[PDB]
């Protein structure tokens, strides 16, 4: 209604968080409020109130002079003082919004569930002329939750090795494929069935460019990752291949690149010119069924894949 | 009844505003003789300052009781 | 059928003779490269360039193909032989097997190496191509591929015959 509303707020957090409910004024007259008082209650094996600050309504140039409280945990409460300090009515609230911000810390073991912050007592409102005034009550409280409040967006997606390999050794061969995003300190590395995720990732509609690269590997670009909501690149039956043989990184695969393998041609696992990058399909030996995998892409650059 | 500024039957934060104005001698009387000695809080005699700051105590609870 | 086949031209000779070998592929499906390590004596045989009579070293490689022979693909060589313990290992292949793909004819019969051996001896002797720890899930010393760049299997691999006095 038009009338005087005084309105405890609601917040949410999981235990530990540091949260604000706000204590709202609706309905002040055109007269003023020049003072207020009140208790709250509340659960202090759920919350523990750090401290209450006073609201922008408070306009006293030092506001902790119109505006007092004292909390008492073990009687489970807040009293709250507000007589305007000016002795003029210079510093009465003329506007509706925030008296206080309560602050409070979910302490560590709260229960899950909804824990409430009530209006208890009531003492009085009253206008510029002190005369007191009708108010109506509404109490909040905070939400405590388990659910893990995120920095943001999860982009994910997944990366095949573009070549033939043993079972066995995927683990080797599909892990190691560091994702980044372009522009940023974000990035992630595949795991051992080549999936990504890189998260805390901010909004983005304008579109990131991700860049995928690995020792041996041609590093590849997307470009126009859209991101407005968690975003999949890719999917496991169908991945972001990546080409082998960029062993001389310069972003082509040519014959600088075989060379090195000829240089370890024939070596095996405890060899001395053994190389375990260099054994492309991490057989055991490196040799030209190694070189083979290489030849896939000979001529290659970067630009040579796909832009989806 | 220790605290009643204005004479309504109830201590509340509409005594402790009146007091400070009383005390500015921005409005110039309490609305009656009860009253102003109900203001004396400290039964000191004097209604100034202190009364206010103990009513404002009082009502913050961080006193229990008041006459004192 | 399909094979890489190991024959030799003559069945005996006297010390001093250069016996031929020649390897040949029969038949493998886009054939692109291969690797194959062959062993042999070397206290009753040479390796030995069928040509010039020289000896083969660690680098030497077999010549004769008559496949893989088509520059435009970018054919490259390798060998790693040891002679002192009887080995001859070697490999060839396209490099832009693609542009070799992308032209539908393949080469799947023919000759990739000649090899001499120089008899050191009236001993009986068998050259064999065989496993090898340089060659892991190779079929016999073998390993062929395709234009793919991925290795074929299902073909036989025929030794030679014994080599008697
Ligand atoms: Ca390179
Ligand atoms: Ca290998
Ligand atoms: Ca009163
Ligand atoms: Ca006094």
């Amino acid at each position: 209604p038009n009338k005087l509303t005084l309105k405890i707020g609601r917040a949410e957090g999981r235990p530990g968080d540091t949260v604000e409910i706000p204590v709202n004024l609706y309905g002040v007259p055109q007269k003023g409020i020049a003072s207020g008082d009140f208790v709250v209650s509340y659960d202090p094996n759920v919350l523990e109130i750090i401290e209450i600050e006073p609201g922008e309504l408070i306009v006293d140039p030092n506001p902790t002079k119109s505006f007092d409280t004292a909390v008492y945990p073990d009687r489970k409460m807040i009293v709250f003082l507000f007589a305007e300090d000016s002795g003029t009515g210079a510093y009465a609230i003329t506007e509706d919004g925030v008296f206080a911000t309560i602050v409070a810390k979910v302490k560590e073991g709260a229960p899950e569930g909804f824990s409430a912050i009530e209006i208890s007592e009531f003492g009085a409102f009253a206008d510029n002329d002190l005369v007191e005034v009708e108010t109506d009550l509404i109490n909040g409280g905070v939400l405590v939750t388990n659910k893990p409040v995120i920095e943001g967006y999860k982009v994910s997606g997944y990366i095949l090795p573009d070549f033939s390999f043993d079972a066995t050794v995927a683990p080797l061969v599909k892990a190691g494929f560091k994702v980044e995003i372009v522009g940023t300190e974000l990035y992630a590395v595949t795991d051992a069935n080549g999936y990504f995720e890189i998260t805390g990732v901010p909004a983005n509609a304008s579109g990131y460019t991700l860049k995928i690269s690995r020792a041996t590997y041609l590093d590849r670009v997307i470009a126009n990752v859209v991101v407005t909501g968690d975003t999949s690149v890719s999917t496991s039956q169908a991945p972001i291949m990546m080409w082998v043989g960029d062993i001389v990184k310069d972003n082509s695969i040519n014959l600088l690149d075989v060379a090195e393998v000829i240089r370890c041609f024939n070596a095996t696992k405890g060899s001395a010119n053994y190389v375990e990058e260099l054994d492309i399909n991490r057989n055991g030996a490196i040799n030209m069924q190694d070189i083979m995998i290489v030849h896939k892409h000979f001529g290659a650059t970067s630009s040579d894949y796909d832009a989806q | 009844h220790m605290g009643d500024v204005n004479d309504d039957g109830k201590v509340n934060s509409t005594d402790l505003t009146l007091l400070k104005r009383y005390v500015l001698k921005a409005v110039s009387t309490l609305p009656s003789s009860k009253a102003e000695k109900n203001a004396d809080v400290n039964r000191d005699g004097r209604v100034n300052s202190s009364d206010v700051t103990i009513l404002s105590r009082y009502l913050i609870r961080v006193i229990e009781k008041l006459p004192i | 059928a399909s094979s890489i086949e190991l024959k030799f031209d003559r069945n005996k000779g006297e010390v001093g003779d250069i016996l031929i070998g020649t390897v040949r592929i029969n038949n493998i499906k886009n054939f692109a490269g291969f690797q194959v390590n062959i062993v042999y004596d070397p206290k009753v045989l040479m390796a030995v360039d069928p040509e010039t009579g020289k000896e083969f070293t660690s680098s030497t490689f077999p010549p004769g193909r008559t496949v893989l022979k088509n520059n435009a693909y970018g054919p490259i060589q390798i060998a790693d032989n040891d002679p002192e313990k009887g080995i001859l290992n070697f490999a060839l292949a396209y490099s832009y097997i693609a542009g070799y793909k992308e032209t539908g004819v393949a080469e799947e019969s023919g000759i990739i190496a000649k090899i001499g051996f120089k008899i050191l001896q009236k001993k009986s002797t068998a050259v064999k191509f065989q496993d090898t720890l340089s060659m892991p899930g190779a079929i016999s010393g073998t390993q062929l591929f395709d234009w793919d760049g991925e290795v074929i299997t299902g073909y036989e691999v025929i030794q030679p015959d014994v080599l008697s006095l």
